[PDB]
């Protein structure tokens, strides 16, 4: 169906996902912030020359609390924040 | 137990109503755009489900980790923290809940290659399922990060930077927050730890037992399945026509009245689709309201200590623990 | 006071820059208007549908058809358009329901953040709520939440209790911290060390039931100087 939709050739590798088959985007192992949500944790964005790339979403920045059996952290400063809603 | 999201579905009117019939496509074209509203509504519903999941679960900007040593003032959280000895980094209680909920799900299958039989056979009838944006191992990672933050930092990580604190010290200050002096904990720590361990084990026994209390999550799945089954069975309705098959109508009838015969069939099936869409939107609204309540409960019981009566459990609230469930969430108060 | 006023002024100016910026975050108010306009437009456009009839014009269908079948042709068009109106009304009610829910939430938030101070976490802004300000918007309302966010933390040494004379001492409304050699008492939300005296602690029990007690001294502010 839609015979005109040849979608050129396999210039960009076809990436197979659980949602389906995506043609026209190149998979990368780098994790970036989501731009266009494809689904199942995969998002696509326009970046660097310039092309459309597909990747795996990152939950957030890693952290590790320095826990100890005698230790506490107390602030020495404060910040006043104004937010909209 | 609180529902969070539901299944994302898409329906193709042209193929569902008139499967492989060009004459039907030309005749449906005279009705204008009778399918954009349904497609737009379904896309909005799917986006709403994804947004609901993101608001409920994505509340921390950092992925905290627990120290390798699992000694917290004598308390044992080994039955709720994930273990790396499984492909799914899930707690034993999480595994029990998923095993209990999995009698029916969407199938887990979305490649469509292995379909040679309820979903993919309905796939030939324009009922597909879109995958959730967050997989269960990312929802699990979110829950594990939230649990780690709560055990280590307490309520400090929910309003800025995570601040470390000994676990007995956080319990003593939390007790002081409800009108009980901290010497009570410092003198009955062993008894309190024993009671907590026994209570957790009884939680495991309660869930592992037969009287499944997870009816709220099962009701949504059952309703969706039954609605889809009714819609697919509705294709057999005659709607006043001599027959329910378009090919048969074209072969056995001349155009002059075949036009109205199919117009009647189109009207009946379009009415069925609009009714189904209305039912889906109403259920989407109730599920979204439930999601909003769940979000309020997470933010007010998990991220802090609540003074509201009978809001986070029954009695005098101390803390709550989140666990992930299929299209839902489970709290331990 | 001066620093806090400067921070508040800077935060308000940044709020102006955020709103005046091109990436408008006011999509919630625009979504409702867009949805209503699109629904109304499709309702208007639905008039041109033939509904399977011979023609969509009443005058043409009346002049070019006999009454025996013109009646049912008009009845078909009437039924189709009535179905369209009932549908439109249904989505109008569902949207009104959602609007009412949002309005109820907004009213509760205004009454609980603007008219008072809220202890509910992540309800009136993000952080520790101080006050909120309402602003009027077309078919909506905008809140400006002022919160308190700690910063510049420092590590210390801490104890649950301090043993002085075979007695356990506990803080009144503070924590026990130590910069090393010495021990001080400070509030738990801001660093303000103080000497641990009998007016900063209360005595309960002995020095063999609390895990982690530390030997130290508690100063008596009455006997040494007012010994006359
Ligand atoms: C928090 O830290 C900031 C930056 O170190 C302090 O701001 C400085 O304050 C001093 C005196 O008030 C000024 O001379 C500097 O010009 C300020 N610099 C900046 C970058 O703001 C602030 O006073 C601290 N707040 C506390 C300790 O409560
Ligand atoms: C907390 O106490 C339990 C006692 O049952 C310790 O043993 C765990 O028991 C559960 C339930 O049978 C098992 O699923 C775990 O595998 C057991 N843990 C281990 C290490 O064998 C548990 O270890 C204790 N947790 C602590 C001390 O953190
Ligand atoms: C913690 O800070 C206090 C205050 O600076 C230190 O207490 C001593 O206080 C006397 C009284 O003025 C000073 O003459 C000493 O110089 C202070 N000691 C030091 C090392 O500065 C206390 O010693 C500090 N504790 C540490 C650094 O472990
Ligand atoms: C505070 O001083 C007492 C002084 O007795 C310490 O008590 C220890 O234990 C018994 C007495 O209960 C005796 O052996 C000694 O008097 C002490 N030393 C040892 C090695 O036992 C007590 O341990 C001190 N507290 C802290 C936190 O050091
Ligand atoms: C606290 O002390 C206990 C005592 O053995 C130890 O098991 C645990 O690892 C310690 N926790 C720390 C140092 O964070
Ligand atoms: C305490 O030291 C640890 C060292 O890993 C650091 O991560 C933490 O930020 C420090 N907390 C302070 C300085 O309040």
């Amino acid at each position: 169906l839609t015979p005109t939709w040849r979608v050129y050739s396999t210039g960009s590798n076809v990436f197979q996902t659980r949602a389906g088959c995506l043609i026209g985007a190149e998979y990368v192992n780098n994790s970036y912030e989501c731009d266009i949500p494809i689904g199942a944790g995969i998002c696509a964005s326009y970046q660097t020359s310039q092309s459309i790339i597909a990747y795996t979403m990152s939950l957030g920045a890693e952290n590790s609390v320095a826990y100890s059996n005698n230790s506490i952290a107390i602030p020495t400063n404060f910040t006043i924040s104004v937010t909209t809603e | 137990i609180l529902p969070v999201s539901m299944t994302k579905t898409s329906v193709d009117c042209t193929m569902y109503i008139c499967g492989d019939s060009t004459e039907c496509s030309n005749l449906l074209l005279q009705y204008g755009s009778f399918c954009t509203q349904l497609k737009r509504a379904l896309t909005g519903i799917a986006v709403e489900q994804d947004k609901n999941t993101q608001e409920v679960f994505a509340q921390v900007k950092q992925i905290y980790k627990t120290p390798p040593i699992k000694y917290f003032g004598g308390f044992n959280f080994s039955q709720i923290l994930p273990d790396p000895s499984k492909p799914s980094k899930r707690s034993p209680i999480e595994d029990l809940l998923f095993n209990k909920v999995t009698l029916a799900d969407a199938g887990f299958i979305k490649q469509y290659g292995d379909c040679l039989d309820l979903i993919c056979a309905q796939k030939f009838k324009g009922l597909t399922v879109l995958p959730p944006l967050l997989t269960d191992e990312m929802i699990a990672q979110y829950t594990s990060a939230l649990l780690a933050g709560t055990i280590t930092s307490g309520w400090t990580f929910g309003a800025g930077p995570a601040l470390q604190i000994p676990f007995p010290m956080q319990m003593a200050y939390r007790f002081n927050g409800i009108g009980v002096t901290q010497n009570v904990l410092y003198e009955n720590q062993k008894l309190i730890a024993n009671q907590f361990n026994s209570a957790i084990g009884k939680i495991q026994d309660s869930l592992s037992s037969t009287p499944s209390a997870l009816g709220k999550l099962q009701d949504v799945v059952n309703h969706n399945a039954q609605a889809l089954n009714t819609l697919v069975k509705q294709l057999s309705s005659k709607f006043g026509a001599i027959s329910s098959v378009l090919n048969d109508i074209f072969s056995r009838l001349d155009p002059p009245e075949a036009e109205v015969q199919i117009d009647r069939l189109i009207t009946g099936r379009l009415q069925s689709l609009q009714t189904y869409v209305t039912q889906q939107l109403i259920r989407a609204a109730e599920i979204r309201a439930s999601a909003n309540l769940a979000a309020t409960k997470m933010s007010e019981c998990v991220l802090g200590q609540s003074k509201r009566v009978d809001f986070c459990g029954k009695g005098y609230h101390l803390m709550s623990f989140p666990q992930s469930a299929p299209h839902g969430v489970v709290f331990l108060h | 006071q001066k620093l806090i006023a400067n921070q508040f002024n800077s935060a308000i100016g940044k709020i102006q820059d955020s709103l005046s910026s091109t990436p408008s975050a006011l999509g919630k108010l625009q979504d409702v208007v867009n949805h209503n306009a699109q629904a109304l437009n499709t309702l208007v456009k639905q008039l041109s549908s033939k509904f399977g009839a011979i023609s969509s014009v009443l005058n043409d269908i009346f002049s070019r058809l006999d009454p025996p079948e013109a009646e049912v042709q008009i009845d078909r068009l009437i039924t189709g358009r009535l179905q369209s109106l009932q549908t439109y009304v249904t989505q109008q009610l569902i949207r009104a329901a959602e609007i009412r829910a949002s309005a109820n939430l907004a009213a509760t938030k205004m009454s609980e953040c603007v008219l008072g101070q809220s202890k509910r976490v992540d309800f009136c802004g993000k952080g520790y709520h101080l006050m909120s300000f309402p602003q009027s918007a077309p078919h909506g309302v905008v809140f400006l939440h002022v919160t308190y966010v700690p910063a510049q933390e420092k590590n210390f040494t801490t104890a649950p209790a301090i043993c002085h004379d075979g007695k356990a001492h506990f803080p009144r409304e503070g924590v026990f911290v130590s910069n090393g050699t010495h021990w001080f008492v400070t509030q738990r939300n801001f660093y303000e060390p103080q000497i641990i005296t009998t007016d900063n602690t209360f005595v309960s029990g002995n020095c063999d039931v609390v895990i982690g007690i530390v030997n130290n001294t508690v100063y008596d502010p009455l006997q040494p100087e007012l010994d006359s």
